DNA sequence: TGGACGGCGCCCGAACAGGGACTG
DNA sequence: CAGTCCCTGTTCGGGCGCCG
């Protein structure tokens, strides 16, 4: 017989499909050494088994060195078995953030020893694990082996491991309601308000508990020793920080260089306030080769300078005090870039972050502020389970004007005004009623689908008129164009009548920024006016000035 | 103890796989506790990653309640059981319900826990409980009994229900009773006291069959419509007549009788918007004959039970919200306005949330169906807050629209 | 050497969806 | 009427970061 450790989780292939037959890699003997080495050591313990050719399945395998170790780590590429294996439901729903930890008097961190290998595979499934082991190049075939436990590289390994592990920890935790255990993969963070002696008792009890299930806890455990290394962070009794971030120094930048770089900077932005990736990311747009070398703009060069400088000074986050409120304050950084700090006691930050996302062809700061407030809420709800009270650089009246008037449902949760500039505003406002004594411009434009040639023009109650010819255009653009002309040729107060739905919807949403250069100029003009009233009439109803300027811009 | 009625998903369709969304701390606590007592009562039992299927779960408090209710968002499973509860074991709809002077809604969902569930089905009721700050991986479950808020539950229990009900349907021959999912709709033309009393009677009557009742009172004969209305002015400016013609022009896709020529006439020049236009004879009459058509019915609009309801909502400002329920465009089976709901003048998402529930409810009373909503809101804005305001045990289908108001058709 | 798995985050670009306006 | 075209907005996959 072989032996059975802890309750197994049933597995299957995707019905009416069969296993992993593919030939092994031309592996360099250096690895082949390290391989048969730990291979053989398995079987004594029940991890693998030899198999009669009655097992018709083969899949390649090769080790990669374990980082920060002399030791080597074993990976079986199961990709072809994964493809044909039943789908699972991942139980890892996200990552724990340090800023979410409450303050604990005493804290232990223990890694599980050979975690995937201490967990039983499924009986009926085991066969499918079949792979074949080299000896040395050209010497012999090498023996074929079937796993008795969870292989590294299957697609089911993480979910089954985490699930089993939790099932095991349930009774201890139920036995110790006041112990906090953060369980992530095989990493355990144990903490308590116990006095360091009693606490360590419990640590030992737990190590014992995990032992009953075959789960080793070596003494490669942080005991008395702040800082603890956890999830890429350093944990201190009152503070935490990211493990130091190295940013490449390269004199000539490739595309891959900027990716590593950018992603490093996004990781950094959870604590160092004010990181900006905008101009550096601009550099990756419409490039072919990840290998290709690309030059840094004086924009992306400037950005990178201040980002490195932010990193210069050591910063740290604090922990969470459920008794006190959470506060998120937001600063506008320019070019649709936003940073925020979530804190409790002024100046002691839980975490920081940025919202840079450009959403829409035309938008404004109020919308992007709303977007960031929502980004920040969900984030908060994940980590602390509650929404921060918000401190925002937008006047309370600015906001009341926007949301009441907007045609869409919009909301910000409980929040208060902070007078830190730049303040968020609305740069212009359309009148709700036509302006007495203001010239009324009827505008239209049309364009020919085939020529892509067109006209944009206007007619007015005062007799004023214009028609402008345009090239390589569209119907929409000529309508925008007609409005632009009416804005340009008119006084500080103006009534404009368009039949364009497209143009009218854009402008009514009070954009302050656009991808379209034409919209930007329109915006630019709108800001200079004292009063603009925009009205819509249907086309081709023989309405008023609308009929006349419709004629003019067809001709 | 009972015979489990088998269930299959609609042909050539697979179970729901839908990620669980973040929960606030109070909801995770409420759920962790609810699920404990549900495990120890055998209604649900823990499971593992082997089961590929998942449905979102969260919790709510009914209107004025203060007690948490578990709510599963079964919309995706129900779409894949749709066959079953319409074609085979489904429920008939009482066209008289809407005429009653009062209708009370009771939560009978607890009853469904009695019946067990086809064992081959439970794999599909899978739902994960999240942890705050991802302390723990997800604690997964699946249902051993008829789950609340599955469309299969009130159907399988229909036989049981009718039996428990039958005595009281006979004692009270004319009181209409409808069942839509976890709810029992009950209505009478009795005065308020008689009505309330008789509800209590139905309650006891439900109790000795082993069920509770944690009731909402509607009044379908109070429910009004919101016709399209043209304004009343002593003088008309050019703007006014442009705005008017635009509206009538749009209205003409509904009421074909509408005429703009005599009103268009007033607009002939190129005139300043604020300039006053007195109204010609033939325009005064055309405007009149229009006002009258907008009083009429639309020709040939009726409800077709094979087609989905669609609900559009518009935000009118100042608390007001207008809506229209329809099956085919421009043929509206009903149109309405809401004002001063909870959150008026402070929170749109709460008001919109309130409006979607009120509208859904009328559709349940009237047609026994829920509409698919077209919501005037950004997906993220809604998806961030809607659960916070959700007071109801069902969840309609929705999609999100951006439609600027070039004309105000539905509200002056 | 070139190379496996799950989770989450950012950013990008290609592909898909649908709505209004014009064109046979 | 159907079939294009603009245009705008979503969704999805792939690249990197980070965790085991
Ligand atoms: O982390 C740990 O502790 C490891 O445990 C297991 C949990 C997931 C497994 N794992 C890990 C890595 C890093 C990796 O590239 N691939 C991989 O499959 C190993 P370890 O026992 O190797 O230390
Ligand atoms: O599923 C993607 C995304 O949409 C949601 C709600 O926005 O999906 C649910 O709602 C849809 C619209 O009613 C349903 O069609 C769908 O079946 C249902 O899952 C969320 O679940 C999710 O965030
Ligand atoms: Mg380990
Ligand atoms: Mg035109
Ligand atoms: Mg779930």
């Amino acid at each position: 017989v072989p032996i059975s450790p802890i309750e197994t989780v049933p597995v299957k292939l995707k019905p009416g499909m069969d296993g992993p037959k593919v030939k092994q890699w031309p592996l360099t003997e250096e690895k082949i050494k390290a391989l048969v080495e730990i291979c053989t050591e398995m079987e004594k313990e029940g991890k693998i088994s030899k198999i009669g050719p009655e097992n018709p399945y083969n899949t390649p395998v090769f080790a990669i060195k374990k980082k920060d170790s002399t030791k080597w780590r074993k990976l079986v590429d199961f990709r072809e078995l994964n493809k044909r294996t039943q789908d699972f439901w991942e139980v890892q729903l996200g990552i724990p953030h340090p800023a979410g930890l409450k303050k604990k008097k005493s804290v232990t961190v223990l890694d599980v020893g050979d975690a995937y290998f201490s967990v039983p595979l499924d009986e009926d499934f085991r066969k499918y694990t079949a792979f074949t082991i080299p000896s040395i190049n050209n010497e012999t075939p090498g023996i074929r082996y079937q796993y008795n436990v969870l292989p590294q590289g299957w697609k089911g390994s993480p979910a089954i491991f985490q699930s089993s592990m939790t099932k095991i920890l349930e009774p201890f935790k139920k036995q110790n309601p006041d112990i906090v255990i953060y369980q992530y993969m095989d990493d355990l963070y144990v903490g308590s308000d116990l006095e360091i002696g009693q606490h360590r008792t419990k640590i030992e009890e737990l190590r014992q508990h995990l032992l009953r299930w075959g789960l080793t806890t070596p003494d490669k455990k942080h005991q008395k020793e702040p800082p603890f290394l956890w999830m890429g962070y350093e944990l201190h009794p009152d503070k935490w920080t990211v493990q130091p971030i190295v940013l490449p120094e390269k004199d000539s930048w490739t595309v891959n260089d900027i990716c590593k770089l950018v992603g490093k900077l996004n990781w950094a932005s959870q604590i160092y306030p004010g990181i900006k990736v905008r101009q550096l990311s601009k550099l990756l747009r419409g490039t072919k080769a990840l290998t290709e070398v690309i030059p840094l703009t004086e924009e992306a060069e400037l950005e990178l300078a201040e980002n490195r400088e932010i990193l210069k000074e050591p910063v740290h986050g604090v922990y969470y005090d459920p008794s006190k409120d959470l506060i998120a304050e937001i600063q506008k950084q320019g070019q649709g870039q936003w940073t925020y700090q979530i804190y409790q006691e002024p100046f002691k930050n839980l975490k920081t972050g940025k919202y840079a996302r450009m959403r829409g062809a035309h938008t404004n700061d109020v919308k992007q502020l709303t977007e960031a407030v929502q980004k920040i809420t969900t984030e908060s709800i994940v980590i602390w389970g509650k929404t921060p009270k918000f401190k925002l650089p937008i006047q309370k009246e600015t906001w009341e004007t926007w949301w009441t008037e907007y045609w869409q449902a919009t909301w910000i949760p409980e929040w208060e005004f902070v007078n830190t500039p730049p303040l968020v505003k609305l740069w212009y406002q359309l009148e709700k009623e036509p302006i007495v004594g203001a010239e009324t411009f009827y505008v239209d434009g049309a364009a020919n689908r085939e020529t892509k040639l067109g006209k944009a023009g206007y007619v007015t109650n005062k007799g004023r008129q214009k028609v402008v010819p345009l090239t390589n255009t569209t119907n929409q653009k000529t309508e925008l164009q007609a409005i632009y002309l009416a804005l340009q040729d008119s006084g500080l107060e103006v009534n404009i009548v368009t039949n364009s739905q497209y143009a009218l919807g854009i402008i009514q949403a009070q954009p302050d920024k656009s991808e379209s250069e034409l919209v930007n100029q329109i915006i630019e003009q709108l800001i200079k006016k004292e009063k603009v009233y925009l009205a819509w009439v249907p086309a081709h109803k023989g309405i008023g000035g609308n009929e006349q300027v419709d004629k003019l811009v067809s001709a | 103890p009972i015979e489990t009625v088998p269930v299959k998903l609609k042909p050539g369709m697979d179970g729901p796989k839908v990620k669980q969304w973040p929960l606030t701390e109070e909801k995770i606590k409420a759920l962790v506790e609810i699920c404990t007592e549900m495990e120890k009562e055998g209604k649900i039992s823990k499971i593992g990653p082997e089961n590929p299927y998942n449905t979102p779960v969260f919790a709510i408090k009914k209107k004025d309640s203060t007690k948490w209710r578990k709510l599963v968002d079964f919309r995706e499973l129900n779409k894949r059981t749709q066959d079953f509860w319409e074609v085979q074991l489904g429920i008939p709809h009482p066209a008289g319900l809407k005429k009653k002077k009062s209708v009370t809604v009771l939560d009978v969902g607890d009853a469904y826990f009695s019946v067990p569930l086809d064992e081959d089905f439970r794999k599909y009721t899978a739902f994960t409980i999240p942890s705050i700050n991802n302390e723990t991986p997800g604690i997964r479950y699946q249902y051993n009994v008829l789950p609340q808020g599955w469309k299969g539950s009130p159907a399988i229990f229909q036989s049981s229900m009718t039996k428990i009900l039958e005595p009281f349907k006979k004692q009270n021959p004319d009181i209409v009773i409808y069942q839509y999912m976890d709810d029992l709709y009950v209505g009478s033309d009795l005065e308020i006291g008689q009505h309330r009393t008789k509800i209590e009677e139905l309650r006891q009557h439900l109790l000795r069959w082993g069920l509770t009742t944690p009731g909402y009172e509607l009044h379908p004969d109070k429910w009004t419509v919101q016709p399209i209305v043209l304004p009343e002015k002593d003088s008309w400016t050019v703007n006014d007549i442009q705005k008017l013609v635009g509206k009538l022009n749009w209205a003409s896709q509904i009421y074909p009788g509408i005429k703009v020529r005599q009103l268009s006439k007033l607009l002939r020049g190129t005139k300043a918007l604020t300039e006053v236009i007195p109204l010609t004879e033939e325009a005064e009459l055309e405007l009149a004959e229009n006002r009258e058509i907008l009083k009429e019915p639309v020709h040939g609009v009726y409800y077709d039970p094979s087609k989905d309801l669609i609900a559009e909502i518009q935000k009118q400002g100042q608390g007001q919200w207008t809506y229209q329920i329809y099956q085919e465009p421009f043929k509206n089976l009903k149109t309405g306005k809401y004002a001063r709901m909870r959150g008026a003048h402070t929170n749109d998402v709460k008001q919109l949330t309130e409006a979607v529930q009120k509208i859904t409810t009328e559709s349940i009373v009237i047609w026994g169906k829920t509409p698919k909503f077209k919501l005037p809101i950004q997906k993220e804005t809604w998806e961030t807050w809607w659960t916070e305001y959700w007071q109801a045990t069902w969840i309609p289908e929705w999609e999100f629209v951006n439609t600027p108001p070039l004309v105000k058709l539905w509200y002056q």
